[PDB]
């Protein structure tokens, strides 16, 4: 009863050696390379002796249609480059075979990311760890019956409906660059689940999370959506994530908390237009961490790896406590971190569209949908 | 969303 909600957490780490391996294809943007490429920066910062880590199953087809329907995973299970051109309709109406392609070992690669959230989700509940980390993890576009956004399961929502199995209500945090489509859909009927996602919005993928979009159903006021323009910094992000949050834990009170980190909102990413840094990300971290929630943290989009490496590289730190130096270790892959060789990153001299009005204004108009809960 | 390729 003497518990005040501080001390240093146990984390739980899942990783996979061979998930480096798998390949989107030439120049595609999603390169799994990125998460080999983490792994070994945090190993030679020393982070394993702070941690568990763990290798996780690769989940069957059973745990992947707890959400998914059978003819889907089914597809997902038999479709291989050499026999394309005789699911040339099923590709289609899976949406696989453009944005999320077909390559070699994509069913494992898929039941790699998604044992390791499941795993974490199945330690969370036994009630073994503080936080589970799973870099693999975090494929928040991938829906019921299609792919989509470079992902083909949403390891998401299989470790959210592990964690109702103990948890009342379950908290979904995406800072991605890009809307947690996938996610609020799935639960965007059930106050269960309450999704908040921050992402960039008009002409961009997916098109998805207007700040009008709150739910349906019992669902309603239970998806909370921060649309964006290009260019946010540290300052701006900061300024509205911690308030937001709070007000979504003191209004919601959830029992478990899953975030997504995808990298793809720093600045300088291949595919985003924000300028964030790799303190001014993790900065999230340390506001979820501080509620004292068993915490899944998963990874999802980030498209220039060298900072998506710094980015995970830190906020597993963080979520270890664990402060490490600037300066970069020597590891694997030392030239990929040039011509700087440093942790952390400066933000560009982009425009950031994102007024302090326009800032102060969504965050109002969110309070208001926050006040109509229960 | 890949801008250099379809309407993702
Ligand atoms: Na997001
Ligand atoms: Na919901
Ligand atoms: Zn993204």
């Amino acid at each position: 009863a003497y518990s005040q909600g501080g001390g240093k957490k146990k984390v739980c780490y899942y990783y996979d050696g061979d998930i480096g391996n798998y390949y989107y294809g030439q120049g595609h943007p999603m390169k799994p390379h990125r998460i080999r490429m983490t792994h070994n920066l945090l190993l030679n910062y020393g982070l394993y002796r702070k941690m568990e880590i763990y290798r996780p199953h690769k989940a069957t087809a059973e745990e992947m249609t707890k959400y998914h329907s059978d003819e889907y995973i089914k597809f997902l299970r038999s479709i291989r480059p050499d026999n394309m051109s005789e699911y040339s309709k099923q590709m289609q109406r899976f949406n696989v075979g453009e944005d999320c392609p077909v390559f070699d070992g994509l069913f494992e690669f898929c039941q790699l990311s998604t044992g390791g959230s499941v795993a974490g989700a199945v330690k969370l509940n036994r009630q073994q760890t503080d936080m589970a980390v799973n870099w693999a993890g975090g494929l928040h576009h991938a829906k019921k019956s299609e792919a989509s956004g470079f992902c083909y399961v949403n390891d998401i929502v299989l470790a959210i409906l592990e964690l109702l199995k103990y948890h009342q209500r379950v908290l979904y945090i995406d800072i991605d660059i890009h809307h947690g489509d996938g996610v609020e859909e799935a639960f965007y009927t059930t106050d269960r689940v309450m999704t908040v996602s921050f992402h960039k919005y008009g002409e961009y993928f997916p098109g998805t999370g207007d700040l009008r979009d709150i739910g349906a159903g019992k669902g309603k006021y239970y998806a909370v959506n921060f649309p964006m323009r290009d260019g946010i910094d540290d300052e701006s992000y900061g300024q509205i994530f911690k308030p937001i949050i709070s007000k979504v834990m003191e209004m919601y009170q959830p029992s478990a908390v899953v975030l997504q980190c995808g990298a793809d909102s720093l600045s300088g990413d291949r595919l985003g237009c924000f300028n964030l840094t790799v303190k001014g990300h993790a900065k999230c971290v340390e506001v979820v961490k501080t509620f004292n929630l068993p915490l899944l943290m998963l990874g999802g989009g980030g498209y220039t790896i060298r900072n998506v490496a710094r980015c995970w590289t830190y906020e597993t730190a963080v979520a270890l406590d664990c402060e490490i130096p600037n300066e970069l270790p020597y590891n694997d892959y030392f030239e990929y971190f040039g011509p700087d060789f440093k942790l952390h990153i400066s933000p560009s001299n982009m425009t950031n569209q994102n007024t302090p009005e326009y800032m102060e204004k969504i965050k109002q108009r969110l309070f208001e949908n926050l006040r109509m809960l229960p | 969303x890949n801008p250099e390729q379809x309407w993702g």
